[PDB]
């Protein structure tokens, strides 16, 4: 499921900013 | 509205034209408890002698501030804080600065990110996303009066306050600006199309925004998501959306419209502006004025054991402030 392949991924902690 | 935003204007262009400066020193506050560290700087839970009164003190090391040429987003970020005045966003009570370090401190907000619950529960009924999405609405709608866009929305920069409303944090990339900007910055999740592809733009950013944290409050993840930034840039621009099989016709109409490529058709940059959000359907049963009061009946209530709390909050490794002999960077950050 969409749920399980977000879980799976590196990206469920928190998120940094990205910057110039 | 437009009779209130008009008095609104008047207080934010007096302090924006004479902010205030040195308002506090550092030997004042006893620093507890880190709430949490960000790209640029760290959080820390603070305590005024005189007063007995817990803040949350932002502390921004100038010297790594310049590395990352943020030195006119800081700038920013202190004078457009210290100037703003609205129930949803978090308050500036001090600020100054040392040889080496830059401080902020705001009214602390112990019900944690907004990110940690989203979470832990997965995911939020419609009802429950919908009172939060209403004070982001209003939210930006006072923002955008005073032409300022705020380019950093997410769970991340939400917090959650003692009544169960929310409240802003985190102007880094705030920028007041009548026309376009070009600034590549933000969340890769949460970035507008417009950014991504380098051409110019303006504060219908913060609706696209606001499209993807309405869709990851409701879903419990973002309409775009991969391992890398560069596999998120690609699907952002794609345009293609898929919505969870729970999610209302009404939500689901909503989101077309905030996630919209063609910025000549995104909700929130039309000719009725903020009504055209306002007005939809998925926001019938919301009482604008209501929420704006803070009279709406929360849907969910942090526990928090007292001042100083900070269990809402994870627990992260504790540095040292240091503070050099001599002065650091002194004529980038005068206005400061
Ligand atoms: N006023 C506040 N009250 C309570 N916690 C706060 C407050 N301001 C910030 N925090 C915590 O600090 C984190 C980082 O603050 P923020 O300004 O977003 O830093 P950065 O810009 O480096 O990301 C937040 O995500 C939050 O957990
Ligand atoms: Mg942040
Ligand atoms: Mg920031």
């Amino acid at each position: 499921t969409t749920y399980a392949d977000f879980i799976a991924s590196g990206r469920t902690g928190r998120r940094n900013a990205i910057h110039d | 509205v437009k009779e209130f935003l008009a008095k609104a204007k008047e207080d934010f262009l007096k302090k924006w034209e004479t902010p205030s400066q040195n308002t506090a020193q550092l030997d004042q506050f006893d620093r507890i408890k880190t709430l949490g560290t960000g790209s640029f700087g760290r959080v820390m839970l603070v305590k005024h002698k005189e007063s007995g009164n817990h803040y949350a003190m932002k502390i921004l090391d100038k010297q790594k501030v310049v590395k990352l040429k943020q030195i006119e987003h800081t700038l920013n970020e202190k004078r457009i804080l210290q100037a703003v005045n609205f129930p949803f966003l978090v308050k500036l009570e001090f600020s100054f600065k040392d040889n080496s370090n830059l401080y902020m401190v705001m009214e602390y907000v112990a019900g944690g990110e907004m990110f940690s619950h989203l979470r832990r529960i997965g995911r939020f009924s419609e009802p429950h996303a919908r009172f939060y999405a209403a004070q982001i609405v209003l939210t930006f709608e006072y923002l955008h009066s005073l032409d300022l866009i705020y380019r950093d929305l997410k769970p991340e920069n939400l917090l959650i306050d003692q009544q169960g409303y929310i409240q802003v944090t985190d102007f880094g990339f705030a920028k007041r600006v009548k026309g376009r900007t070009w600034t590549l910055c933000g969340t890769p999740e949460y970035l507008a199309p417009e950014i991504i592809l380098s051409k110019g733009y303006n504060k219908a950013v913060d609706w696209w925004a606001l499209g993807v944290l309405i869709y990851e409050m409701a879903a419990g993840y973002p309409p775009f998501f991969a391992d890398q930034p560069i596999q998120i840039y690609e699907k952002i621009v794609s345009g293609k959306v898929r919505f969870p099989s729970h999610f209302s016709s009404d939500l689901k109409d909503l989101l077309r419209n905030l996630l919209q490529v063609d910025l000549t058709k995104r909700f929130g940059n039309l000719k009725n502006g903020v009504n055209d959000i306002k007005n939809h359907k998925w926001f019938a049963t919301t009482d604008w004025i209501a929420i704006y009061q803070r009279k709406v009946e929360a849907p969910f209530i942090p526990k928090f054991k007292g001042p100083g709390d900070t269990s809402n909050f994870d627990d992260y490794e504790e540095e040292e402030i240091r503070v050099s002999i001599n002065e650091k960077c002194g004529k980038e950050f005068t206005e400061f």
